[PDB]
């Protein structure tokens, strides 16, 4: 305490200590401390007797910081562990991640679980990735701008369950369509060389189905041929409905009746 | 050359409305309601706290309804804004008190409508 | 840039002129 | 006194802060500005209250800085010499009384003091009693003063109190 | 009742490219997709093309008065 001016009531058990081992004397690795108290490391502190010495537990020539478990500065020891542990149905997900590697894991996952992410520019963007399609996928690039408050960060809880929840349930109703087609995901060229095919065996009664767009995902698509010419009409799925003509529909059935009785317009 | 004193005041501050006590204490506290709810936010600062924990001292009342009745009563009569506050927090128990404090109550209305005034203050006072 | 904008993308109209009859299927119901 | 002004004030933006967080960030960037300061000309300028307008952004010539004019309401205090303000005994010695108005805080020395309230060092508590103790004027006793002069010291303020006139003690 | 000429006259264009090329330079958020190139005054240009760049021309009268012409309402010419 006179000459080195640090005793052993100063150090504590418990407490983390950095012991700067600079050489060993034989296994260990003896060196000084903070305070000057010479931190001699045993051999239970590097796990090794015979062997090379503590050169992954204990910085060699820097200071490695261990849990204080001796209490010796005056006594030439430190027992200063090197080891880090001495020291101390619409499923819900969780990440910090990168967008290559994450279409990996949501494939694996089947319709209705909403993963949460960060966002490519990697500071304050995130993004709702959810199954939208089988091989298509939102990315809700929320600031795809969904403004929100600052206040509902905290609780992660309510942006899905009021914003995609709904989404997703509306989007589900036309995957169990009668008339639901993959066509590689809605390749333009696919569509229109299906409805000149269906059309021939039944010139009488025209066929309509439904498809997702891969080129832009949450579009889908809903082509009939009124005559000999292909035609596409778009429609996005909201959050609170349908986006069909601007016209928005509370229910999934309303947006088809609505649709049986105004397709026969000459446009 | 600016003096209170007088009623003389810098134009940019004679054109300046005063605030009461209790007034000033509504809108800090409004504040610091707003200031530390809306979550990733700056804490207020140490003036803010001062100003608070001072006017908290000196709050008179506290609803805007009393802010707003002393006020009323005073802008009926003929009383300069600056007259405004002054009076409106001390509460000077008798004209006497209100008049030997501030020197321009000093003939400006009889002592009855001074002391009726000062005790219509009293009677807000919480 | 991987992931931009794609709600908020305008769907185009297409626009035609088909001087057809009505022939066409009748509506349903709500439920 | 406390007060409240329609203000103005000019932020230069960097064009890192364009887009969509635009108007946004001003607003952040004026409260960062003008909130808890002093002013010789104003005053202390306690906070914006609100933003009366953002005014049209002129990109700066030569340099991607945008200047963006704003008008917006603060409350403010700016004492003045003559007044009477109710103030906290904060320090009570020998040489004179200290005392907190606001953001502000005056001092009073003996000399300013009635001759009949003498010092009280010998007691624990510094007091200035009069001889019969009687009347007991301690620290933290809520104690009204008249602003007899103004001093602006770099963006504060530090005025001087007395107890010359009649009433300026207990309520 | 804006009555100068509705056409981006070649001064405007000039200082708006620069300009808002200078802004890119100091990252700005860019108004268009970059297809891979690095330039600010390529891109300054491309977003003039595409009539995304977020600036108002503020055209002086000879009375004193002005005009605001953002960069998407006016005819731009080259």
């Amino acid at each position: 305490n006179m000459l080195t001016k640090e005793t052993p009531e100063t150090f504590y058990i418990g407490k983390l200590i950095i012991c700067n081992v600079t050489g060993i004397a034989h296994i260990g690795v003896k060196t000084r401390l903070d305070n000057g108290v010479t931190g001699f490391i045993p051999t239970k502190f590097l796990s090794d007797k015979v062997v090379k010495r503590p050169e992954e537990r204990v910085k060699v020539g820097m200071t490695v910081h261990c849990r204080i478990m001796k209490i010796d500065i005056e006594k030439f020891s430190a027992d200063l562990t090197c080891r880090t542990s001495d020291l101390m149905i619409a499923h819900p997900s969780f990440h910090n991640i990168n967008f290559k590697q994450a279409e990996k894991m949501m494939e694996t996952m089947d319709q209705g679980d909403v993963i949460i992410r960060p966002s490519s520019k990697g500071e304050n963007h995130l993004t709702v990735t959810w199954k939208v399609s089988d091989g298509i996928y939102q990315h809700v690039d929320v600031r795809a701008t969904l403004w929100i408050n600052s206040e509902e960060f905290e609780d992660l809880d309510e942006i899905v369950a009021r914003y995609v929840q709904p989404m997703a349930s509306f989007a589900r109703d036309l995957l169990n369509h009668k008339y639901y087609q993959d066509c590689s995901g809605g390749d333009r060229k696919k569509l229109e060389e299906l409805l000149i095919k269906t059309k021939k065996e039944k010139p009488t009664f025209i066929p309509y189905f439904i498809c997702a767009c891969k080129e832009l995902p949450g579009k889908f698509l809903l082509g009939y041929q009124p005559r000999g010419k292909p035609r596409i009409e778009y429609v996005t799925v909201t959050p609170e409905g349908f986006r069909y003509r601007g016209q928005i529909f509370p229910t999934v059935n309303g947006l088809f009746r609505w649709f049986k009785d105004h397709y026969q317009d000459p446009v | 050359e600016e003096d209170a004193s007088q009623l003389i005041f810098p134009k940019e501050f004679e054109t300046a409305e005063t605030l009461l006590n209790s007034e000033v204490h509504m809108l800090l506290e409004h504040r610091k309601q707003q200031n530390e709810s809306a979550e990733d936010e700056q804490e207020l600062s140490e003036v803010f706290m001062k100003t608070l924990n001072y006017t908290a001292r000196f709050s008179r009342f506290k609803n805007r309804e009393t802010i707003a009745s002393v006020r009323s009563l005073l802008l009926q009569k003929k009383l300069h804004k600056f007259e405004l506050a002054c009076l409106a927090n001390l509460c000077p128990e008798t004209a006497e008190e209100s008049k030997a404090l501030i020197p321009s109550l000093e003939g400006r209305f009889e002592d009855e409508e001074l002391q009726q005034i000062l005790d219509d203050i009293q009677t807000k006072r919480s | 840039g991987a992931t931009p904008a794609y709600g908020a993308w305008s769907p185009s109209v297409g626009s035609g002129m088909t001087p057809g009859a009505a022939g066409f299927s009748p509506s349903a119901a709500s439920d | 006194m406390f007060y409240h002004i329609s203000l103005e004030h000019e932020i230069l933006l960097h064009p890192r802060y364009f887009g969509p967080n635009l108007l946004n960030t001003v607003k952040q960037k004026l409260f960062t500005e003008v909130e808890g300061t002093c002013t010789g000309k104003y005053g202390f300028v306690i906070a914006v209250t609100t933003i009366d307008n953002i005014g049209a952004g002129v990109i700066q010539p030569g340099r991607g800085f945008v200047l963006y004019p704003v008008k917006y309401k603060a409350i403010v205090f700016r004492p003045f010499k003559g007044e009477v303000v109710d103030a906290v005994v904060t320090q009570v010695n020998k040489v004179g009384l200290f005392t907190e108005i606001g953001p502000m805080s005056c001092f009073i020395s003996r000399h300013s003091i009635p001759s009949e309230m003498e010092f009280d060092p010998n007691s624990n508590p510094p007091c200035y009693k009069t001889m019969d103790e009687d009347i007991v004027i301690q620290q933290d006793d809520e104690i009204r003063l008249k602003i007899v002069g103004t001093r602006v010291d770099k963006n504060d303020i530090f005025a001087i109190g007395s107890l010359m006139d009649d009433y300026l003690g207990l309520v | 009742k804006r009555i100068t000429t509705p056409y981006m006259t070649k001064y405007e264009r000039a200082r708006v490219l620069g300009t808002r090329a200078l802004q890119i330079a100091m990252c700005a958020p860019v108004m268009v997709e970059l297809e891979g190139e690095t330039d600010p005054l390529l891109i300054a240009m491309k977003e003039l093309k595409a009539r995304k760049i977020p600036i108002i021309i503020r055209r002086y009268l000879p009375d004193g008065s002005y005009e605001d012409w953002g960069v998407d309402e006016l005819i731009i010419s080259d």
